[PDB]
């Protein structure tokens, strides 16, 4: 359809009207699922939700590893604003071990460093961080001025590595790269893949699983790994959250990779299949359907009925305790309408869950994700690069001569074929969205106010900037990023926390008492 | 909540757990103190998200700002093209009466000249009939948010202050980097002494306020452009913060020639009295019975609570103006400022504190300008202190070493309602004495023996 | 903080840890709301002392009163001679304008006829010109301290509020047995409205007050005797809370037919909106922006903290009139009233908060009129509650049973400052949403695991 | 001269001025020790601080015995006002020990009870308390109407007691009795002597000493016993303190009785000697002087070389322990003026401790004390009674025959000469007092004010209602009853608590900040 595109586009000056246009797509059966324009420049002076390259690299992929001091090279706010903002949970490895979640380390650049590039203040701060805390590795991250003042944070880490004797990893993620934090993921995924996965010894166990791309926000991974510990799977590495450097290093002591977030870890999912023969699956541990399917798919990739039998037993057991609440949740919430806007992947996963409560997701979109996250992985042969995206170096992986194996032969095609087990595939969001559904890439402050005033959603799931705008006009914004300081929202157990939190949030008494007696009635008293 | 070497180490380059943040968000705060202003970050877009997200978290409110969203290419071709486009999508889509612009690391490192860019948009008709663009330069690698506040105050006098030859009998007040509640309290006090004012910035009906059911991109508090223009025709300016209201103070007076007085932020008896005294020596106003009662109810509380407030050593971290005057209050109360830290630079913090301790014969206290929370925690581990007053991240030390904690400053992103309390005035000070007495008595009644526990305290 | 059974023992004779005191203190309190009036315990000696001590230990302020200092001999020959000597010694040495007499169980069991002793004194020239002794009969083995307050306020209409025809344009407001900060806020919403009033009693410039560094036996606040006289020819009387306020209101309405209006004590949205609406409806005038905004900020604070508020079970213990208004406000906060007790007798309390939970759909509640603290702790032994809002003695249940607790009512004797901020209006509701939320966040921040410790909340 | 006495008096209606003069005296050279009229009835409509019989019987004396349910027979205010205000700290005997200290029991009298007698409610409430709690004894206390109404609590008690098994003990202290709280201390003292005190069966111990008239306010008794325990005595009863009903029944199994408050249990001291042969000394553990001579005289009575040197050993080690701050307290506190008005012992006991500091007492009185307390136990032949007052049971005893014993032979008169060990004697207040001082029995608010404004002290010790009048006028008042909710103020460690509290009281800065800079010379210019 096209009619709401005109209500939104009506106001834009025509040059912005032209650019903006491809980013708003409406799904019609007619146009049986279409193409959106994702991952280009943000338009200046539009109010967007989006970030910087460093926000996806230090912020989200690298930040989570618990025993590496992660130091920022640049002025203070790049470190300050990473200090407990995104809430990934660690606890030290097995009571002992390091945990650095509580601190932020910086080089606090000053004007002399900006004019005479602070590379010994990095040499010094690197040796200092090591002497004080003697960590597993140290990671140096780049901020906007490092690049321009010519600081080769890469060379400094190489010298550093050899005097200090610890891995010191340099990451160039200056906030003026790409167009959003999606670019940042790509930059980080490369250094991990090369110089930390694979390096290591720890021999593998049976049923070794890795959950890839799960930053354990609000406990989520501890929850998935509860249910899987429970089947007999050995999750070798969650890539990240509560990940030890030593556990990332041996992430090849696995059998399947289970990509939960496709937009941040697909580069590794791909490069691993190639070097070691560790096939990836798209997995979804959010919402019951997503979860039951993920469990049955990976049990089908693994070969055996003992493990399929126990999966069915623990599937049952689990959803039956969770049942009467599921029921409750539906009865309070059916008929309501949601719009969803996160970045990368959470507008999609949280959808199955909302169908489970009878809520209709009318509108959805991402603030930094690419075309294959909406349409499908298929379209990746097909992409127009002018952009500014991962015009950021791409790297190539060749079979590890020694640790290469093919873990499933060609009944892999019997997976993809039969019962549609998602072996190395994703078919995005749009696919799942209902008809007469709207998708908006890098939706701004303008766009959500006509979606809000034209369409009237009962709830709107965005983030923090945006939370208090929606809430102020009398509609319920729950933030899907930071869980509204709750957790888990993954697994069978998260599902019931997400359910009540939402129930409670709609049935909040003060919602109905925003308008006073003298205004809405006694206008002259 | 651990792993700090107890054994103190002095660090030259590793900054851990900073007690400051970068200039642009102070400049965003102050710009939200002008009515129908929409702040603009001129640099990459990461910096906008971060600063509006901290402003929402501390006030459980919306910060609204726009970006010249800089890419790879602006490193080669400036940000001229970027703010030009930015201004056209702003005025077209969401029109402020004023776009107040500030910069980040990038624009300052690349050498961006947003004096010519503005004149270009202007010559090029990109600024509509009667609207305007203001700017300040907020370089991230020098100073902190107190300095971004202090610079946006100057850019707005510099673009807008006018002496149009006709004095108002008003006194201009620049409240410093204080929250909506403190601006609101000082307005409450002016008017109590019956003195007309112009107060800029004025976050009052902007970063607190009503859920009514309609959202406005431009809430209705803040100062009106017209009044910001009239500051040039006042009789006096009062700067409440030498670190934050003073560039403005001077710059108003070098430009419009309106003379200024610098006071301390009005926290506690000494500095709040000199605030009412400045309002008297200037207009000649007799101080009412009301404020007199307010002073005395602080004195009866200060005196009634006295046993608990005497010989209590306090660790205090924060921004220079608020921690200097709150350290005076802590002395006035009966207590000892044992560890006094600011992340934000400047000699004056440290040598104003030095001769209040020295003044009072307090000894052993450590005063650190440009120090962080890792420093104050190591200190607590070689010398345990009796109270902690800090912004939200103080809590990590306070649970490790079980310390009574009073949240104070920017940023407190933790509790609800805190932005409706003054810390200024006698009312603010009553509320301070009250929470300091309670966190202490809270710990006592939790720590004590059954049999050894009281009903009247 | 021991000895209570889990296994409930519903007692019919043994009262343990009560939720009330006898009559005389509310009457004493009420008398301190008249300017230049000395309260007098006509009776037993040690009563006056005990009663003046709960006011001095709540407010951390003096409560002055005199005694008839009965002996064994007054228990034969009356307490007449005893009050006649006291009237003399009171006027010569301490010189009140008015003496407000109220009684005790001794004189009340003795049946001591005050109105004839009173008559005797100035028919035998004893009470000078411009002086007055007024009185109320206060049988301590009836009701409670709210009944006492009820009774002093109807004795004050009986002796003073006369209709001379020369009618003012005022509405009278009886604030209930609420604190001096509550009486201050209810005057101030009237000031935001322009409505001319007379509030009696008024402990505002009295039981909270400033150290002058001079002691005055008659503090400056309190209802003037010339104002209490023109309470007979005013346009309307509003009485805030049935049990405390209706009695003077109906009795005034009877001697001088002055209407009266009974509305609840203004705590939270309903009770405050309604108070406000009542002033509007009655005077024709419209509600100011100051109030729309205090109102908006309240709804906004209850909406931002909503996460925490929803489904918290609460144990309430206090007075009938305010726990009626407060249970409605936890009902609109989203919490459940689980255990609502008052010690003070009366059907209404049963009935009103009963209705309140039917039109709300709340079940599992034990509401109890004329209960005690032992009862609520035994209930909590069976199924726990999430928050406790009682006076100071509920703190023993709090500590023992690790329940969040906010102090509220008569008497809070542990803390400093409480007495200077309201629980009434929009302000005191903001304040209350703030404190129940901090108590709940502080708890969870304290008892979570170290990987469950959060920074934004 | 000292026309302060005359100044206080002159504003007084002349019938009052003639009763009031006998109450204020000046001790002076010509007159070491003048007469004072004491235990007078209180004049009506003068602010007196005095309480009632019930405060002294139920709240003060009996109150501290922690395993009896002490139930107030009467209306609710009488029970509510003895709920935790009097600070007797108690602790369960040896872990499993009943303690009812944080509870306040009542038959709460009602209307129907006045017109028909709540005698039957008292009967049912007694076995409700016993059933629910199972006390050691139950205690019944009578307020104002109970005498008036005819319920004879004595007879209900005695009966229910037989039923229940346990001791139910009825005490008539209806507050219209007496002239003050003294009346309550005489009433309590006969009953506990007659039917509680020599009813146990413990086998007396080595150096069984007893402290009598010590109620343990803020752990005062706990400090007294830690010095006494160190030395080698076995304290056997503290009379009432943190006492089990049981060690009161065995108060008779001591050799020496240390009376700390003379006004309250001097009737016990007296009858205890006369029935069992146990001598009392006048002890004082407040002030380092007070406590060292107590100890020395105690040793004079258990004349025992090791005990007599163990006292000398512990005294010295313990004063080294508090030395450095005792002479710091002095540096700051000498040269200051003090006035004391307390109940009927403290105005006198603290008087040495002030002096030890260098603080002089100038004026001092007592609420309800008598002539032996101001003047010395010797005038007890010169006193005669009624104030309006005295129809208080004068109990009388006979020595046991089978249980009386000569603890000291007539060695006692060796000692009453031999540095006059205050063995079964007490020289009151006036003779610790210096010349030109004032004593003021039953001080009014008028008196305090004249004293305060003429003499302008530096501290004035008193209690909760005086506390706030005195400091609103801007002068320090600390509380000698409640200790300002800290303590011990008695003991050795207890000296230090007072000194620091007190010096931190004087040196509080808001004292000096009461005048606003404008109405000073800065607000008429
Ligand atoms: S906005 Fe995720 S692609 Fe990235 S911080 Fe959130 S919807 Fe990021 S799911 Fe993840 S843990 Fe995230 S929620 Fe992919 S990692 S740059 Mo803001
Ligand atoms: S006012 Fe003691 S004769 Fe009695 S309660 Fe205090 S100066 Fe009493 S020492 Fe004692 S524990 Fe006392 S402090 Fe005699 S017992 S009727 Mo108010
Ligand atoms: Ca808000
Ligand atoms: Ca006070």
């Amino acid at each position: 359809s096209e009619n709401l595109k005109d209500e939104i586009l009506e106001k834009y000056i025509p040059k912005t009207k032209k650019t903006r246009s491809g980013h708003i797509v409406i799904k019609t059966e007619e146009t049986p699922n279409p193409e959106i324009v994702a991952n280009t420049r943000t338009v200046p002076g539009i109010i967007t939700a989006r970030g910087c390259a460093y926000a996806g690299c230090k912020g989200v992929v690298m930040g989570p590893i618990k025993d590496m001091v992660h130091i920022t090279h640049g002025p203070i706010g790049c470190s300050f604003y990473t200090w407990g903002g995104r809430r990934f949970k660690s606890k030290p490895e097995n009571g002992t071990g390091l945990n650095f979640n509580e601190y932020v380390f910086s080089t606090d650049m000053q004007e002399s460093d900006i004019v005479f590039g602070g590379v010994n203040k990095l040499k010094d701060a690197i040796h200092e961080a090591y002497e004080m805390f003697h960590p597993a590795a140290i990671g140096v991250y780049a901020t906007c001025p490092v690049g321009l003042i010519g600081d080769d944070i890469l060379a400094v880490a190489a010298t550093a590595s050899k005097e200090i004797g610890i891995p010191v990893h340099a990451f160039s993620c200056e906030g003026y790269k790409g167009v959003s934090q999606s670019a940042g993921h790509h930059i980080a995924n490369n250094t991990v893949m090369t110089d930390i996965i694979g390096k290591g010894n720890k021999e593998q166990k049976k049923y070794s699983i890795n959950v890839l791309g799960e930053y354990n926000i609000g406990g989520d991974a501890w929850e998935m790994d509860r249910v899987l510990e429970k089947i007999g799977y050995h999750v070798n590495a969650t890539l990240t959250g509560d990940a030890t450097y030593e556990k990332v290093q041996n992430a090849d002591k696995a059998d399947l990779n289970l990509v939960q977030c496709h937009r941040s870890i697909n580069y590794i999912a791909e490069m691993m299949e190639t070097k070691y023969g560790i096939p990836w699956i798209k997995c979804n541990f959010i919402g019951v359907d997503g979860i039951v399917e993920t469990l049955r798919d990976m049990a089908k990739c693994f070969d055996d009925p003992e493990l399929t039998k126990r999966t069915e037993e623990v599937i049952a057991e689990e959803i039956a305790a969770i049942q009467d609440d599921l029921d409750y949740f539906k009865e309070k919430l059916q008929g309501k309408t949601a719009c969803l806007y996160v970045g990368g992947s959470r507008s999609h996963t949280y959808m199955n869950m909302l169908k489970s409560f009878g809520v209709d997701s009318l509108v959805a979109g991402f603030e930094f994700a690419h075309r294959d996250d909406y349409e499908g992985r298929e379209v990746i042969p097909t992409i127009k690069i002018d952009a500014d995206s991962k015009n950021i170096p791409e790297i190539t992986v060749t079979p590890d001569e020694q640790k290469y194996r093919v873990v499933i032969p060609e009944d892999k095609v019997e997976e993809l074929k039969k019962a549609g087990v998602p072996l190395s595939s994703y078919g995005g969001m749009m696919k799942e969205m209902h008809d007469g559904t709207i998708l908006i890439d890098d939706m701004n402050h303008h766009d959500m106010e006509v979606v809000l005033e034209k369409l009237k959603p009962d709830m709107f799931f965005a983030g923090i900037k945006e939370k208090f705008v929606i809430q102020k006009g009398g509609v319920l914004s729950k933030q899907l990023h930071s869980y509204d300081y709750n957790g888990p929202y993954a697994g069978f157990r998260g599902v019931v926390n997400f359910g009540h939190e939402l129930v409670n949030g709609i049935y909040t008494p003060a919602w109905k008492m925003i308008t006073p007696p003298w205004k809405k009635a006694s206008s002259e008293s | 909540l651990d792993a700090t070497p107890k054994e103190i180490v002095e660090r030259k380059a590793l900054r851990i757990n900073p007690a400051k943040t970068c200039q642009p968000v102070g400049a965003m705060y102050a710009a939200l103190g002008i009515h129908n202003c929409l702040p603009h970050s001129h640099g990459s877009q990461g910096c906008c998200s971060y600063h509006r997200t901290v402003l929402s978290r501390h006030f459980k409110e919306p910060a609204m700002a726009s970006t010249s969203s800089f890419t790879e290419g602006a490193s080669v071709f400036g940000g001229g093209s970027n703010i030009k486009t930015a201004v056209k999508n702003i005025f077209s889509l969401y029109n402020p009466d004023i776009i107040a612009v500030h910069t980040t690391c990038l624009s300052e490192t690349l050498g961006d000249d947003l004096p010519t860019y503005i004149s270009q948009m202007e010559d090029a008709g990109s600024i509509p009939e009667g609207k305007l663009v203001i700017h300040t330069n907020t370089p991230s690698y020098v100073g902190s948010h107190v300095t971004g506040f202090a610079n946006m105050v100057q850019g707005i006098v510099n673009y807008l202050s006018e002496n149009t030859g006709a004095k108002n009998g008003k006194i201009n007040v620049i409240p410093g980097f204080v929250g909506p509640a403190d601006m609101r309290e000082i307005k409450r006090l002016f008017e109590a002494m019956d003195i007309p004012y112009i107060m800029f910035p004025d976050t009052s009906g902007v970063l607190d306020g009503p859920t009514t059911g309609e959202y406005k991109m431009y809430p209705e508090g803040g100062t009106k452009i017209e009044d910001l223009k009239d500051t040039g025709n006042s009789d006096l300016t009062l700067s409440l913060g030498s670190y934050a209201s003073d560039l403005g103070a001077k710059t108003l007076e070098k430009k419009c020639k309106v003379p200024f007085k610098t006071l301390r932020t009005p926290i506690g008896v000494s500095a709040t009295d000199e605030f009412i005294m400045a309002l008297s020596e200037a207009t000649g106003k007799e101080v009412p019975a009301s404020i007199e009662e307010e002073r005395g109810q602080l004195i009866d509380l200060m005196i009634d609570a006295q046993q608990y407030l005497q010989g209590k050593k306090v660790a205090l971290l924060g921004d220079p103006d608020e921690i200097i005057a709150l350290s005076k209050f802590i002395i006035e109360l009966g207590a000892i400022p044992k560890y006094v830290v600011t992340g934000t630079p400047g000699m004056k913090f440290q040598k104003e504190i030095d001769a209040m301790l020295a003044e009072a014969g307090i000894e052993g206290s450590k005063v650190k300008v440009e120090g962080d929370f890792f420093d104050v925690h190591q200190w607590i581990k070689n010398e345990g202190v009796d109270l902690l007053i800090s912004n939200t991240y103080g809590k990590f030390i306070a649970r490790e070493e079980n310390i009574p904690f009073v949240r104070f400053g920017f940023p407190i992103m933790d509790r609800y309602g805190h932005y409706y309390n003054p810390k200024v005035g006698y009312k603010g000070a009553i509320r301070l004495v009250e929470e300091i007495t309670n966190v202490i008595l809270d710990k006592i009644e939790r720590e004590c023996t059954e049999e050894d526990f009281e009903v009247v305290r």
